[PDB]
């Protein structure tokens, strides 16, 4: 039962480690989405707010 | 979905150019 | 067992002493930082019986011994007892004579200098070690964790220092020393268990409460919510079996002990806790350092064992920490053993073999030399 | 994409209209 | 990695380092003129760690570094740090070696002669360049913009030069060298952001402010009107996100900083502003020159990229200038990097291949030779 | 209890508050800027006991209070707590109602706008002051010293502002704001006293170390030689008596603390020190100004009372300064009380009565008015 519980705890620990990595990657991806979005939405608000004369 | 600023001024500045170009030719012909 | 003259590594706190040979991933011997002494008059003769007992001997025969430890809130106060602990650990358990091996001892950077001088003197004068080095506990915790950058929250038995390091460099102006550790958490629990009807004041009793704490307590992700339930329902009580066959059940007291880490006022301390120092050490670091330390706050030492602490700490720091930035706590398996492991990593580096105080420089200068040679 | 199309079209039209206007003004102003 | 002995071209200013090869239309790479050094004591062993970092390395590891710029308002003083910047620029970016290529560097017309002599000395003695040529930034600014006649308004990080050139000739008596630059704007913005409750005094803070300025600032055509609304409403505010997750909201400081270019008294400078220096440099020229210079005020360098700057200066010059005559500012998109382009144009002219100092003439005469060979 | 409607003078800093009546030569009410609150559970009933204690009350009952400072690094962060300090200072100690006494407050030249307007608002809306003024500490320091010209080094607990004035005019471009002050020197001492075996972290401990610093520390004229002997012999040690009858003996920490003024890296600050900032405040002024500022280097505020500091500074500036030039420090025994004295001189000046903002102008414009009316 222990080997199975340790398998589950370690399985899950290995899996949670992978999931934690997925979160770290996911958040970096999220930041990229937000940062690129922010950069694009803002570079346009500003590009159009300054580039108004054409 | 043009931004009005760009559509309206690109056309107006384009027109200032075209009108000025024609005025230059016209006035030059007079002068 | 060792087949080479590798460095010996030994981490020494107010709790336990971990030791082994450099190059491994674990100490090969672990002993309590305890020297025991009998408090009774003998009547039978031809019974053996020691004047003093050390480490596991001190605990095994503890029924009639008073048990004392040599290290208080990070420093050695009793060098004689440390010599006994190291003598036993090195010669009887690890079966090694330090005379043929360099030895690495550890402390955090704000540890009073007398501690580094005593560690150096004992190994050079009573063990005749050919060389010494005293390393920073935060340095070793980061090596064990696979980091060069991070904040080491060494919530051990004695003192917590919470030392920030960036790219392998000290940021000493930001070390927020805290007078809260596992030994105080034990005292809190002894008082609250007294309220429940179980007085624990003598050595055997003090050891029981320490054992209860280590096996039954957890931090609680949400203190108030956990307490609202634990205070209302017996289903959250955990039963601990006392050495004499009697039992004690512990309810919300099970988490109120470690809660002192988030509520130091529980033991009369003027502090908000380990998460507050985690936050203040990073807060005082350079603005272009902070992002790397916030994504790498590091647990080290013991008390980190609380299956409630992993989420409790990240929640508490995230709550104070800046937006946009990734906030993360590293809670590695190399916990409660990270300093020893880091010690092995440091001691075995080729780049560290020029860092040793030799037993030449030592005798010419005396033990104060450690203050100029190590860091 | 910042308005790259505009940044250059803007320079093109401001320069072309300014030059055309400078020509319109000179063409008459020269008398 | 080049297949021809094309000249290398580089603008090594107080701000940015622009570099590429002659014949291109842009620098291949641009980075800050920075050499950084650790301001902390190392504690981890086997961490690598340089004594000094260069360019993007200096910024990437800046959390524990103090960052220095070897060029002081247009002149090179820390030639040792610049040797490192050049080596990095050439070998780790362009992947060229000056030993196999002639090299062109540039400076303002009233730049102290020491700058041209030291740049010549190092490229010949430490990089073994076969030839050298120190160019005039004003010459290069008009080549890139397409003029033989006009005023060079090179308003970048170091110094504003203000020089009239007619038919390829200098009109040097009318040069208005002014101690007003993009570098002063960064420090001024740090002070007015302090007024808002966000103090900035350190290198990291200075690099943050330089980023705020580069992304949020503008001058506006009408300062007082822009000021009146920015000072009265959140509708003209813009936020900035700091490296550590803090957010700063900036109002009229967004333009009050840049406005120093027109009102130098904001930083304690005895000056009427960049539009008056442009105006007077033309007014000191003969009337058969003025008609062409007023119609060709030419922007080069940073700060010329601020919204309202070409319109702001043209308006003020026009207001000071006589009627009938036309006043115009030339402000091409190839801004801030146009002097580099001019360097490429000069370096690649057939009429310029006789202007090189060779590494023969150099050793016979020494570095003072640049003073006679270049211009 | 006063016989005239004279404005009060209240130099309220991050450390202490010096308050009194304009026209006199000294403050009458001197309190720490402290509001204290109990951190313990009461057992006895009918014991009085306040929710908060202020000034001397906060220190007299401090054994069980946590003590906080409403002012940090030159600004008010907690204005409600300043109302408590002010009410006590005005009504109990000075025994005056602000309703008939306009009151002069002090600030640094680059101090955030929010602080100057918040001080104005509290005095007009909570104390119903008939008029207000917020003064520049540098102005007040020069009046007290009998000068219209000089560098004011206001080196107190909060911020060192390094601000030049010439012929009564500000030279703001040359103000060198520095993030190094008396509060940091106290923190540094707590950390190095920890190294000696005496950790200080709690309120009682923080107050003790500040008192140790004020009584035992000095700079002298040569750090390295002073350290060579202090680190080698008991002959340079001084004992300090702790409140419970125990003592602490301090060696080179006695000078290593204030040496941070010349070596800011001791607390992790990116700075060359107070003499570099003094020098730059002089050097960044015009060449025909520099001679008068070199001859009028003015010590003001706290830390100016470290033995050897007036001469240490003259030596350190002289070392950076051109030869021939006379560098002189103004350092009267009225050191640190000079801001209060200037406040008295300015507030009571007939030439300055029109400079007071009345409680007419205040309500029409709001508290931001202080920014336009005081200077
Ligand atoms: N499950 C647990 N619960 C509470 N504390 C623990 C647990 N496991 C380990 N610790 C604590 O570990 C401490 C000793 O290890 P350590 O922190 O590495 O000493 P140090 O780092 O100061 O040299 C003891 O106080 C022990 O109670
Ligand atoms: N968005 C921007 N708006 C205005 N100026 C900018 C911007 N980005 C960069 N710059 C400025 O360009 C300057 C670089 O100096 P530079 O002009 O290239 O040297 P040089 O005068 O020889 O041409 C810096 O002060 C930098 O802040
Ligand atoms: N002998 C002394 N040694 C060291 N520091 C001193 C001494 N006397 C005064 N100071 C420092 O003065 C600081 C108070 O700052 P202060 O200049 O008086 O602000 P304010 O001008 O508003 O009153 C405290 O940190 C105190 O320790």
């Amino acid at each position: 039962k222990l080997k199975e519980a340790e398998t589950r705890a370690e399985f899950a620990e290995r899996s949670v480690t992978k999931l934690e990595k997925s979160i770290d990657d996911l958040e970096d991806e999220l930041y990229a989405q937000k940062l690129k979005y922010k950069a694009i939405s803002e570079e346009l608000d500003h590009a159009l707010n300054d580039m108004t004369s054409i | 979905a043009s931004m009005d600023a760009i559509k309206k001024k690109m056309q107006m500045l384009k027109l200032d150019k075209e009108n000025a170009l024609d005025r230059a030719e016209q006035a030059e012909a007079d002068k | 067992d060792e087949d080479e003259t590798t460095a010996l590594v030994c981490d020494n706190g107010s709790g336990l002493v971990k030791a082994g040979f450099a190059g491994d991933d674990a100490p090969r011997a672990v002993f309590p930082s305890i020297v025991g002494r009998p408090r009774h008059q003998g009547v039978m003769v031809g019974m053996g019986q020691k004047d003093s007992y050390v480490g596991d001997e001190a605990q095994s025969k503890r029924g009639i011994l008073t048990l004392k430890y040599p290290i208080e809130h990070g420093i050695i106060t009793n060098w004689d007892d440390m010599e006994k602990i190291w003598h036993h650990t090195f010669y009887n358990e690890l079966r090694v004579a330090p005379e043929e091996h360099p030895t690495l001892l550890t402390e955090a950077p704000l540890n009073p200098k007398a501690n580094r001088e005593k560690m150096t003197q004992i190994m050079f004068e009573t063990f005749n070690v050919p060389a010494m080095y005293v390393a920073i506990q935060a340095v070793l915790s980061l090596y064990a964790s696979g980091r060069t950058t991070g904040i080491v929250l060494d919530s051990g038995d004695g003192v917590t220092h919470n030392v920030p390091i960036y790219e392998g460099y000290a940021l000493p102006h930001a070390i927020m020393r805290l007078d809260l550790a596992g030994r105080d958490l034990t005292d809190y629990l002894m008082k609250i268990l007294t309220e429940r009807g179980y007085s624990f004041v003598t050595t055997a009793e003090r050891e029981i409460v320490r054992d209860i704490k280590e096996k039954l307590c957890y931090v609680a992700l949400d203190f108030e919510n956990e307490m609202a339930t634990a205070a209302s329902s017996s289903s959250l009580e955990k039963s601990y079996e006392l050495p004499d066959g009697q039992v004690i059940t512990i309810g919300n007291e099970r988490f109120r002990c470690p809660e002192t880490l988030f509520q130091p006022s529980f033991i009369g301390m003027e502090s908000a806790g380990i998460h507050e120092t985690t936050y203040n050490s990073i807060m005082k670091c350079d603005i272009d350092i902070r992002k790397d330390l916030y994504a790498n706050n590091v647990m080290s030492g013991g008390t980190t064992m609380y299956p409630g602490i992993a989420d409790r700490m990240q929640k508490e720091i995230t709550a104070l920490a800046p937006s946009t930035m990734k906030i993360k706590i590293i809670a590695p398996p190399e916990r409660k053993y990270s300093v020893w492991i880091g010690g092995s990593i440091l001691a075995s580096l080729s780049t560290f073999q020029q860092m040793w105080i030799t037993k030449q420089e030592y005798d010419e200068a005396g033990p104060s030399i450690v203050h100029r040679k190590c860091f």
